C-alpha cells in the first residue's frame, strides 16, 4: 500500500521489562527508521546518522566533514535564522548536539513531548536545504579550530593522530578529521577555493537517503510517529551513494615490527602493543575480538595483569578489540608503566605472549563464552530505562550495522560459539605482527621526528629480529591461569512487593549518634538492583594537606588490594566506588541487589582491617605525585575553576600544599593515621532500589559492627560535623585573580557573580535569568563573536550559596573577554525588556518541564536524593515546590533581581574572576579600554587584584550554612 | 579491563 515505505520490519525485539513501543521500517529512498513511543516521556527527541564521515574527507580540505557537521545548525532554506534550530529547543526545554568520526555523522535533541514535530521539522531541514551561509562559514571556522586547539596538548588527541600518521600515509586513516582555520580557510583561500561550494558539494554528494539512518522517541502512537517521519524525511533524495570501504588495512609490512618513543605532555608512562586485524563486525553474533578481550583484560587470579602488576611493573592494563572501519580493526594490549616497568618493557611484553600462548594451548572455552552469554542476557533484560537523547543517537548509529528486528539485542545477545573464528583472530595475535609503542619524559631530547598536526615529539625503530625471535619462542608461565567460575554471577531477581508502609520520599529509619540511614523501597522501576550510598564523616580526612593526601593514599590502596578480587562483581554488574572528601570518606555500592551485601562487607571488613604492601605503597606514592604535578597540563578553564573554589570556600589545600606534604607521608606514618582516621566517625546512607526496610537496617548494622569490631569506632560529637562555608563578598565589589597556564597556549576565565543564599526564592530568580540567557549567551558569545570553543554560562552552586558565572576559554585575553560579557548582561538587560509576556512565561515552562523531567532509572532518582542528603538540605520535594514558585514571577521579578544583584551599578553585585592566562603571554592587564557590528561593552570599575588567597578570604567574612528541612520520623 | 575519538559541535 503506502509507496512512501519499502518496507515495515517484524517485531522489533525488546527486554519484558521495556513497556516502551517499538516500530522498524525502510523508507522508500532506504532510511532505516526505528520509531519509539512512550507516552510517560516527558522529552521527545531524534537523531539521525549519515554513514559518512571524516574519512570521507577531500585530501585537499581535510576537517571537512566536521565543519559540515557545525555549518548544519546555523541555517537553512526553510528556517534561515542562523539560531532558529537552538533557540527553539532552548524555548521547548530541548537541547541538541552532534558528533563526527570516521564513518558517522550523527545528530540529535531531545525536547518538549508537546513539541516533537516543531524540531523535528525544523530538523529535518539540515538534511534537505541547508545554507551554508557565507558569513556563518567565516565565523564558525574559528569555533572548530577552537576545537582543535584544546586538543592540541592533550596527550590521548596526540596519541590518536600519531598511531594515524604512522600507517600507510596512502590510507585514508592518516586523515585529520578534526580540521582547523588552517585546513579550513587559509589554505582554501591561498588554492582558490570556494569553501561554501565545497561544502555544497559534499552535503549533495554524500548526505544521500540511502546512508541514512533515524530514530524517533515520543509520546505518540507508532502510526502517528511513522506519518510524522513519513511527512518529513521521505523527501530526502537518493543518490544511490556507495557506502566506503577500506578493505586493506592500514598497517602492512613495512609498518610492523616497529617500534615507537614518544614524548607525552604531562609526566605518563605507558606502553602500547597493536596488532592489526581484520574487521569483525559482522560477527557480533559470536564476538571472537571480545572473546580474547575477555581474557588477555582480565584482572583476576591468574590474570595478565596479576603477574605484571607482582612484579610491580605495571598497574592497569586493557585489552581488546579495538574499532578500525568497515574493512579493518586492531586488537590492543595497553599498560601504564612503573618506573621499574619503564625499564623492563621487553619482559612486560614476553609475558604478554606467554599468556597469549597459554589461550592458544587451552584452547577456546565454551563454559567462558557461556558465562558472558548469560551475563549479557541479564544485563539486557534488566538494562536501565535510558534518556531520551541518548538512545536515539545510539540506535540511529547502529541501524546501519544489524537488521531492524535485532537493533535493540545485537550488541547484547550471543548466540553462536566459534572456537574457529577465536582461534583465527589468535592467530594474528604474533610478535611478526606487532607494534609497540612507549610513552615518557625520558625521550625528550631523544627523539628525531615530529607529527605535523599536533607537534608530537618521537622516534621510529625497528624491533631487531632477534627480540623478536626471543617472542616467538614465548612458552607456559605457570603464574598464567585461566579465570575460574565467576561466582558473583548473579540468580536471584526476585521484586519484593512494594511494604505497606512504604514512601515516596527517603524516610530517615534510624537516627544515631553513630549513623543517620535514609532508605526507600524502588516504586517505580522494579529491577532487581540497589544503590548503596555511604558517607563517612571524619575530620581528620582533611584536617591538614598531610592527612589529605593520606586519606587518598589509603583508599587508592585499598583499591588496589581488592581490584583482583572486585573484577568479578564488576564483570557480573556490581560495581562499586571509594574515594576521599573533604569531609572524611564516600563509599557507593550499585547493581544487582542480589550479591550486594558480600561485597559491602568485604569492602569495610577490609577497610577496618587493612595491611599495606610497602612496594604497593611506593608505587602509587609515585604516581600521586604525578598525579598532582600533571595539573599543570590540564586546560585554562579547568585552571581558572580550580583556582575560583580555593578561592570562595572557607578550607581548600592546594595542589602546591599537598605534593609538598606527600614526600612526609611514610609508610609508618599511614599506618599510624589509619587506626586513627577510623577510631571516630559518623555515617549518613541512603540505601535505595529492591531492599526492604529490615534488609536495610540490617545492612547499616552490618557496616557499623565491622568497623566496631575491627576498629573500636565510636561516635563523633554532633558539633563536629562540621560543613565548610562559603567567602562573602562585600557589596559593589570586584575582585581578580590572574595566573598563567604554562602547557596550553590559549586563554581561560571564570566570572562569578555571587548572588545570596540558596532557597526557594533565590533559587528561581537565579535559575529563570539562566534559563532565558543560555541560549543567547552561546549564540552571541561564540556563534555571532567567537569568542572560542568553550562559552558556559549557568548558576554556580557551593557550600549553600550561589550565583552566576560565565566560563570561556579563547585565545583573546582575559580582560577583553570580561568586556565582551559585561556587554552580553546589557544585551540581556533590554532583551527582557523587550521580549513579550509570553515568550516570558515560555521560558518559565521550559524551565518547569526542565526541572519536573523524571529521572528513567534507579541511579538517576537515587542521586537526586544524594544530593539533598550531601547539601544537608534533605528538600526531597523540591522540584513541585520550586516550580510552582517559578510559576509566579513576573518580567518584573527579574528586572528588579538583575538591576538589584547583577547591572554593573547593582547595589548588590558581588563580582570574582579569575584570569588564566596562555603560555606565550608575560604578563596582561586586569581592566582594559570602536563598533564592528559589536555590542557597546560599558565602562568597568578598578578591580581589587588578590594577591594571595589566604590573606583575601581572611579579610572577608563567611556566610552562614543553609538550614536544613524537617524530615521527621525515628 | 577488555575493551569497550569523536568531535562535538558543543562544549
Amino acid at each position: 500500500n503506502n509507496p512512501a515505505i519499502k518496507r515495515i520490519g517484524n517485531h522489533i525485539t525488546k527486554s519484558p521489562e521495556d513497556k516502551r513501543e517499538y516500530r522498524g521500517l525502510e523508507l522508500a529512498n532506504g532510511i532505516k527508521v526505528l520509531l519509539i513511543s512512550d507516552p510517560t516521556t516527558d522529552k521527545s527527541s531524534a537523531a539521525l546518522d549519515v554513514h559518512i564521515g571524516s574519512l570521507s574527507d577531500p585530501p585537499n580540505i581535510a576537517g571537512l566533514s566536521h565543519f559540515c557537521q557545525h555549518m548544519l545548525f546555523l541555517g537553512t532554506k526553510k528556517y534561515p535564522k542562523e539560531n532558529e534550530y537552538s533557540q527553539f529547543l532552548s524555548e521547548h526545554a530541548g537541547s541538541s548536539n552532534a558528533f563526527t568520526s570516521g564513518e558517522h555523522t550523527n545528530y540529535y535533541f531531545d525536547v518538549s513531548h508537546e513539541h516533537l514535530e516543531g524540531a523535528l521539522d525544523r530538523f529535518a531541514q539540515f538534511f534537505l536545504c541547508p545554507l551554508f551561509d557565507e558569513s556563518c562559514k567565516d565565523r564558525e571556522v574559528n569555533a572548530v579550530d577552537s576545537e582543535h586547539e584544546k586538543n592540541v596538548m592533550n596527550d590521548a588527541w596526540r596519541l590518536f593522530q600519531l598511531e594515524k600518521a604512522t600507517g600507510n600515509p596512502k590510507h585514508p586513516f592518516s586523515k585529520f578529521g578534526t580540521g582547523n582555520k588552517y585546513t579550513l580557510e587559509t589554505r582554501p583561500n591561498q588554492e582558490g577555493i570556494d569553501v561554501r561550494q565545497e561544502l555544497l558539494k559534499f552535503h549533495s554528494a554524500y548526505y544521500s537517503s540511502n546512508l541514512m539512518a533515524v530514530c524517533v522517541l515520543g509520546r505518540e502512537s507508532l502510526d502517528d510517529l511513522t506519518n510524522l517521519v513519513v511527512k518529513l524525511f521521505s523527501e530526502v533524495e537518493n543518490k544511490n551513494v556507495p557506502l566506503p570501504e577500506f578493505p586493506e588495512h592500514p598497517f602492512q609490512e613495512e609498518h610492523l615490527k616497529q617500534l615507537y618513543k614518544i614524548v607525552p605532555i604531562k609526566d605518563i608512562r605507558n606502553l602500547y602493543v597493536t596488532f592489526p586485524i581484520p574487521d569483525l563486525q559482522k560477527y557480533y553474533k559470536s564476538n571472537p575480538g571480545h572473546y580474547l578481550g575477555h581474557l588477555i583484560g582480565h584482572e583476576g587470579p591468574g590474570s595478565l595483569l596479576s603477574e605484571l602488576k607482582s612484579k610491580g611493573w605495571v598497574n592497569t592494563l586493557v585489552g581488546g578489540q579495538k574499532e578500525g572501519a568497515r574493512g579493518f580493526m586492531f586488537f590492543i594490549i595497553n599498560v601504564d608503566l612503573t618506573e621499574e616497568g619503564l625499564l623492563h618493557v621487553e619482559d612486560i611484553i614476553l609475558h604478554m605472549f606467554q599468556y597469549i600462548q597459554k589461550l592458544r594451548a587451552e584452547g577456546p572455552q565454551e563454559w567462558v563464552f557461556q558465562e558472558c552469554k548469560d551475563l549479557n542476557a541479564v544485563a539486557f533484560r534488566f538494562k536501565d530505562k535510558e534518556r531520551p537523547r541518548g538512545y536515539t543517537s545510539k540506535i540511529a548509529g547502529i541501524l546501519h550495522y544489524y537488521p531492524l528486528e535485532e537493533v535493540l539485542t545485537a550488541e547484547y545477545l550471543l548466540e553462536e560459539f566459534r572456537p574457529d573464528l577465536i582461534e583465527m583472530v589468535l592467530d594474528k595475535l604474533r610478535p611478526e605482527n606487532v607494534r609497540v609503542a612507549i610513552v615518557s619524559k625520558s625521550f625528550e631530547g631523544k627523539t628525531d621526528r615530529t607529527e605535523e598536526w599536533y607537534g608530537t615529539q618521537y622516534k621510529q625503530e625497528a624491533i631487531p629480529d632477534e627480540v623478536i625471535k626471543k617472542w616467538q619462542n614465548a612458552d607456559l608461565n605457570g603464574k598464567f591461569k585461566l579465570p575460574t567460575k565467576n561466582e558473583f554471577i548473579p540468580t536471584n531477581f526476585e521484586i519484593l512487593p512494594l511494604e505497606k508502609e512504604a514512601t515516596p520520599y527517603p524516610a530517615l529509619i534510624k537516627d544515631t549518634a553513630m549513623s543517620k540511614l535514609w532508605f526507600k523501597q524502588d516504586d517505580k522501576f522494579f529491577l532487581p538492583k540497589a544503590c548503596l550510598n555511604f558517607e563517612f564523616f571524619s575530620p581528620f580526612a582533611y584536617v591538614d594537606p598531610l592527612h589529605c593526601n593520606m586519606a587518598y593514599l589509603y583508599l587508592e590502596l585499598l583499591k588496589d588490594s581488592l581490584n583482583e578480587y572486585a573484577y568479578a562483581a564488576e564483570l557480573a554488574g556490581l560495581s562499586y566506588d571509594l574515594q576521599n572528601t573533604i569531609y572524611g570518606m564516600y563509599l557507593s555500592v550499585k547493581g544487582y541487589n542480589d550479591k550486594q551485601p558480600i561485597l559491602l562487607k568485604k569492602i569495610i571488613e577490609k577497610m577496618a582491617t587493612f595491611e599495606i604492601d610497602e612496594k604497593r605503597f611506593e608505587i602509587i606514592k609515585e604516581a600521586y605525585m604525578r598525579s598532582l604535578n600533571n595539573f599543570r597540563a590540564e586546560q585554562p578553564h579547568q585552571h581558572a575553576m580550580y583556582y575560583l573554589r580555593l578561592l570562595m570556600t572557607e578550607v581548600a589545600w592546594t595542589k602546591d600544599e599537598l605534593k609538598e606534604a606527600l614526600d612526609d607521608v611514610t609508610l609508618p606514618r599511614l599506618k599510624a593515621f589509619i587506626p586513627q582516621l577510623l577510631s571516630r566517625l559518623h555515617i549518613e546512607a541512603l540505601l535505595h532500589g529492591n531492599i526492604t526496610k529490615q534488609a536495610a537496617l540490617g545492612i547499616m548494622q552490618m557496616v557499623e559492627d565491622t568497623l566496631i569490631e575491627h576498629a573500636h569506632t565510636k561516635p563523633l560529637l554532633p558539633s563536629q560535623l562540621v560543613r565548610y562555608r562559603e567567602v562573602q563578598l562585600p557589596d559593589r565589589g570586584w575582585f581578580v585573580y590572574q595566573q598563567r597556564n604554562e602547557v596550553h597556549n590559549n586563554c581561560g576565565i571564570e566570572i562569578y557573580y555571587q548572588t545570596d543564599m540558596q532557597s526557594t526564592s533565590e533559587n528561581m530568580f537565579l535559575e529563570l535569568f539562566c534559563q532565558i540567557i543560555s541560549e543567547p549567551c552561546f549564540n552571541t558569545l561564540r556563534t555571532k563573536e567567537q569568542l572560542g570553543y568553550i562559552v558556559f554560562s549557568g548558576p554556580r552552586r557551593a557550600n549553600g550559596i550561589q550565583g552566576l558565572r560565565f566560563i570561556i576559554q579563547s585565545e583573546k585575553p582575559p580582560h577583553y573577554l570580561e568586556s565582551r560579557v559585561e556587554a552580553f548582561l546589557i544585551t540581556m538587560e533590554k532583551s527582557i525588556e523587550d521580549m513579550t509576556e509570553e515568550a516570558f512565561q515560555k521560558h518559565i515552562q521550559a524551565l518547569a518541564i526542565r526541572r519536573l523531567d523524571k529521572p528513567k532509572k534507579l541511579s538517576a532518582e537515587c542521586a537526586k536524593y544524594w544530593g539533598e542528603i550531601i547539601s544537608q538540605q534533605y528538600n526531597f520535594d523540591r522540584d513541585n515546590t520550586e516550580v510552582a514558585y517559578l510559576k509566579t514571577l513576573t518580567k518584573e521579578d527579574i528586572i528588579k533581581f538583575y538591576k538589584e544583584m547583577l547591572a554593573v551599578d547593582a547595589p548588590r553585585r558581588h563580582k570574582v574572576s579569575v584570569h588564566v592566562l596562555a603560555r606565550e603571554m608575560d604578563s596582561c592587564p586586569v581592566v582594559g579600554e570602536n563598533d564592528i557590528n559589536l555590542s557597546q561593552a560599558p565602562a568597568l570599575p578598578q578591580p581589587e587584584v588578590i594577591q594571595n588567597m589566604t590573606e583575601f578570604k581572611r579579610g572577608l567574612p563567611l556566610f552562614p550554612l543553609v538550614k536544613p528541612h524537617i524530615n521527621f520520623m525515628a | 579491563h577488555s575493551q569497550g575519538f569523536v568531535q562535538w559541535l558543543m562544549n
